[PDB]
């Protein structure tokens, strides 16, 4: 393997888990991590975004 | 406004770029 300051990549799959909705949990999301309870919403949103 | 479309990891160095037009119509450039 080599490793250099342009980006990298290779990684494993990283892989996920099922969903949890209306209870206090703990949350990691594409790398966005923290604590809350997470519950069904009716914003709208762009795709990039 | 302006919405992105691509990002690249290529890891290149680039300096000086060029259009290419095409034969069988100005255009303007600026910088940031």
């Amino acid at each position: 393997f080599e490793l250099l300051h342009a980006p990298a990549t290779v990684c494993g799959p990283k892989k996920s888990t099922n969903l949890v909705k209306n209870k206090c949990v703990n949350f990691n999301f594409n790398g966005l991590t923290g604590t809350g309870v997470l519950t069904e919403s009716n914003k709208k949103f762009l795709p990039f975004q | 406004a302006l919405e992105p479309l691509v990002d690249l990891p290529i890891g290149i160095n680039i300096t000086r770029f060029q259009t290419l037009l095409a034969l069988h119509a100005a255009y303007y450039v600026g910088y940031l």
